């Protein structure tokens, strides 16, 4: 339970690290969990990534400590969550990409800004076969994972910790993580179903230095 | 088997695991058989009782693990027969009239503990053409 | 090693990285290496299965000679220098930069064993960042995943003796071979062919294996 | 759990008899799971009966120890699933006739042996109400029974002992119980249904003489 | 004695091992004596070899275990009789030869799978004086070997232990061990004599893996 916003209940974590504190320290100002919008998973959805921390420039006291603190230091608590009824079937990959480094399909241009950065808005894999940067989603469990079968559960919870080299970074250029949903095996019902999937990301053991 | 393409033996047991992806409702049996290398693999779901196999019902289930046992590798760069894991119907696919009539499965495999990799090559994945900066490290 | 599955054994095979037939005579009497983990595409899908590397790369330059279509081939001196990424790199073959008392040469003759210097863990941060997700510096210019914590540094390679060396082509061979690798973070192996030494874009073949819509070439159905 | 295949799990015995051995005794071949066919229960089947062991003459380590070994001594351990959905009901009758002596309709003729020797195929009731033999239906639950009621389970366990007056029996021409399943309420859904019915029999106690 | 055929009674060893297992295990159904034919010893009969455990790949529940087997791991027990009288003079060596590569005679061509796999046929040498490839039988008592001289003895016994390499083989491709019957002194009578060897091969510490 983080913030005065009381919104999923947890305790799977990551890379054997629950975060600790290794200057400001928000702990109740930023320990929240920031809700995002609910993407609608459909048939031919391809996917959907959230950079962090990028998508939280904007939202909240998060967001207020990023405009206001030239460097950062926060670990994450992400949940992800897909209300389905009992007659629909499906499976998302939940997977957590630290430095995802994109490409761009058949160019020899990089990408640009505003292809890497969307913030809040996330944006969609165009080849999620090959998660938009040539490796493979069969092999994309090596990440920090979890699995979205609508038979069996809805909801999904990655720990991120620190990921980087550098001990603390600029937020405003850099991306550590990259939240990832791809529908693997993709939604089915007789009807022809608009199922959403929602994503709270809660940092945790935040420090910013640099006002 | 990107790791296990930069060497020359392997060797262990390695573990599937496949996970049904339907609806809550789906039902059904499912009948995995091992076929061990050399063997027949088989077409009628009568005569794939020979090795080890099991019954899954994903109607209970939603998971299965089926070990692999131990393989020895390339002891023998040359084509023949080493192993396989096959997967008949056998019931049906009973789902409501409201949830859709096309399930899907999908299949991991991990080795175990006790797999060994050594001698080591080069990958024969990766080769083909020129590359953009080409003499810009120059 | 304990085993050969082991990440300082499974890396720290010596690679060719340069290969420059550069020819002297009497800019282009030279040459430099940016040194960069993605040369060679047998070495750099090695080190694209980790996030973050911290290696101390040795560097085994061996220099060969041969008479082009004078019977003898002449023992020259080469100077092999390691210029950082800090100060500048020497303009011409004999400018005053090669006389820098920073650095740091090393000066091997042809009829030597080659020459061999261990270039340390170069970095700012305590890990090489091979793949950035970021942009460098302020602008919006700045491309995509070039970290300046990631460049090893660059190896200036003259022959120090004078004009009039008539064409006998000297081509000089660069290893590069990690040390003491600490790897954090794996990854996928990468499936899709490169593009680019800057960048991770993708193309595929035309079909498969190894193509965009198919990476394992394709049986006749399921049951085969 | 019987067998290098792992079927299904048990501990409803009959008899007030685990099998224990009252010379070649399997444990290990033979005492493993034997899954039959799914027979398609729909609205209008009548029934199904397998006489064993005549139904595992042809199938397995048992049926290598049959052509292989002139006595048997086996008791059962078997098991039906009927695997429906939460909208189809249903009741079924698994029950388990010692010595089946079936009836000819209409006739002074006895059944010969392609009536009444089917093997893995099984064979059907013609008058269920009457279990074949002129008996009734409404007083089977004298025998060991099981009872599959959709609303309420879909799986049923029978265990079968030894039951001969003698001591050992010669297979080929001789056949002890009989499992048989009657759907008592037929079975119903609106669409107007193959739900399938599974029957894992496995030997317990084998023991064979007479190579 | 091993199996339920009583067949010779024994305790010559060989490379100092008896065997003991160093997972199916046969212990009954394969440590069996299965005696081949007897091959006629005449006057001028060159030899006999037989390849183990290809001579018995047909022969009886350790032919089932090879069949139904990817990978063995035996020992074995041997024992040849030649069953001759008192007026009968000769003199036999049986050796056996671990990993008899053969020879063929003239020709640059090497032997084919009908020249090697004989079975319970066995074959006979051609120049047996050169062990049919290229050798000596003047130096073929390096060997583990046995005299049968039927002025003293009448009866041989060799124990063959697992000789491979590999810790188990596989059975259809590969054969270890070659036991050969070679006539040194040939057999001898007035009358002018068809003397018969009886060869009982046992296999002892049986492994199978691989169903």
């Amino acid at each position: 339970k983080l913030g005065n916003s009381a919104i999923v209940t947890q305790e799977c974590c990551a890379y054997g690290e629950w975060p600790n504190y290794l200057p400001t320290q928000p702990e109740t100002a930023t320990d929240r969990f920031y809700t995002l919008k609910s993407v609608k998973w459909e048939a031919g959805s391809t996917g959907w990534w959230w950079k962090l921390p990028d998508a939280l420039n904007n939202i909240g006291m998060f967001g207020q400590n990023v405009q206001h603190h030239y460097l950062y230091r926060s670990g994450f608590l992400i949940h992800v969550q897909c209300n389905a009824t009992r007659f629909h079937q499906g499976a998302l990959l939940v997977v957590a990409i630290p430095e995802h480094q994109r490409g761009a399909h058949n160019t020899n241009t990089s990408p640009g800004f505003d292809d890497i950065m969307k913030g809040e808005e996330g944006g969609t894999f165009n080849h999620p076969y090959v998660l938009d940067d040539g490796t493979s989603l069969a092999c994309a469990t090596i990440f920090p994972h979890q699995w979205i079968n609508l038979r069996t559960n809805n909801s999904a919870t990655i720990v991120l910790p620190w990921m980087n080299a550098a001990p603390m970074d600029f937020p405003l250029r850099h991306n550590q993580w990259t939240l990832a949903i791809i529908p693997v095996v993709p939604l089915g019902t007789r009807t022809m179903s608009m199922v959403p999937i929602t994503v709270s990301i809660a940092p945790m053991c935040c420090e910013f230095n640099g006002l | 088997g990107n790791i296990s393409r930069y060497y020359t033996h392997w060797s262990g047991s390695l573990e599937m695991t496949f996970m049904f992806c339907g609806s809550f409702m789906a039902t059904g049996k499912l009948i995995l058989c091992y076929t061990p290398p050399g063997g027949s693999c088989p077409t009628t779901r009568e005569t794939a009782m020979l090795g080890t196999h099991i019954v899954w019902d994903f109607g209970l289930q939603s998971s299965v693990t089926l070990i692999i046992p131990w393989i020895s590798g390339s002891h023998y760069s040359t084509n023949a027969n080493v192993g396989y894991v096959t997967c008949f119907m056998q019931t049906n696919l009973i789902v409501p009239s409201e949830s859709s009539d096309t399930c899907s499965l999908i299949g991991f495999i991990a080795a175990k503990d006790d797999f060994s990799l050594r001698l080591m090559r080069d990958s024969p994945d990766i080769g083909i053409d020129h590359l953009h900066a080409a003499e810009a490290a120059y | 090693g304990v085993s050969e599955t082991l990440v300082e054994n499974f890396l720290s095979r010596a690679a060719l990285v340069s290969k420059r037939s550069f020819e002297y005579k009497d800019d282009k009497n030279f040459f430099k290496w940016t040194i960069n983990t993605r040369s060679f595409v047998q070495l750099r899908r090695k080190l694209e299965l980790f996030t973050y590397l911290r290696f101390d790369a040795e560097i085994t330059i061996l220099t060969t000679v041969a008479v082009n279509g004078y019977m003898g081939l002449p023992n020259l001196t080469l100077q092999a220098m390691f210029v950082p990424t800090g100060a500048l790199t020497p303009e011409k073959q004999d400018s005053f930069h090669w006389q820098s008392g920073s650095n740091a040469s090393v000066f091997f003759k042809i009829s030597d064993p080659p020459a061999r210097m261990t270039i340390p863990f170069m970095c700012i941060n305590s890990a090489y960042s091979v793949f950035y997700d970021g942009f460098a510096g302020f602008e919006k210019s700045g491309l995509y995943g070039i970290n300046p914590a990631d460049t090893i540094g660059n190896l200036c390679v003259r022959i120090v003796n004078e004009h009039q060396p008539v064409g006998f082509t000297v081509t000089v061979r660069v290893y590069m071979k990690p040390k003491h690798i600490k790897a954090w973070a794996p990854r996928p192996p990468r499936t899709l062919p490169y593009m680019s030494i800057a960048n991770a874009n993708y193309k595929g073949k035309k079909r498969a294996p190894n193509a965009l819509n198919a990476i394992i070439g394709n049986r006749d159905s399921v049951k085969t």
